[PDB]
């Protein structure tokens, strides 16, 4: 809901401390149509969405150029086309996304459990279900159950720890 | 004082918010 867009907001910072730029910007579009897809709110959501679109300029604008200062013409190759082909979005998520993932699972088995960990599962299924759901058309009904089933583990591990219970 | 309910929203609104969508849309196109 409108506070899970929020949430993203903090660790979309996060990233941007990793200098993921890339997550950044897909996930940032991520969370304007969740705000449309979000049920009406009062006018306060919608300052919120006008602090959002000041952030996507920010975003492009976030380098300044001063990055650019050295070498220059790569600067724009990497964020000109990770940017522009949305192709090239989803598979550095995949990349991410996809080593975020199994990184995440060493976390829970040898880090300890802690809300934290759970309120990081539910941005994890976001990031799977935004990208299957935006290429779900391009996924055959029978390749998107392989990958459902996938979610269904990562959701089972976030019921268990609803419970309270672990694996 | 009037029992005549008002709509939650208003067609300024909606206007605003349609200008706003089109910026959006924009960055993607």
């Amino acid at each position: 809901m409108a506070s899970n867009a929020a949430r993203v907001v903090a660790t979309a910072k996060d990233f941007d401390k990793v200098g993921l730029g890339i997550i950044g910007y897909y996930l940032q579009l991520y969370a304007v149509e969740l705000i449309l897809s979000e049920e009406d709110r009062s006018q306060e959501m919608t300052a919120l969405a006008t602090e959002l679109l000041d952030t996507i300029e920010a975003f492009k604008k976030e380098i300044g150029g001063e990055s650019e200062a050295e070498d220059s013409d790569k600067s724009l190759h990497v964020m000109n086309t990770l940017i522009h082909d949305q192709e090239k979005a989803k598979i550095y998520m995949l990349n991410f996304t996809m080593s975020l993932y199994n990184e995440k699972l060493k976390q829970l088995k040898d880090g300890p459990w802690d809300v934290m960990l759970k309120r990081s599962l539910w941005c994890c299924i976001d990031l799977f279900s935004c990208i299957l759901h935006l290429w779900k058309e391009n996924i055959s009904e029978t390749s998107t159950n392989s990958l459902q089933k996938r979610i269904k583990y990562c959701k089972i591990y976030l019921s268990k720890l609803a419970k309270g219970e672990i694996g | 004082n009037v029992p005549e309910i008002k709509a939650k929203e208003v067609n300024v609104d909606d206007e605003k918010e349609d200008k706003l969508a089109q910026r959006l849309r924009a960055l993607r196109g």
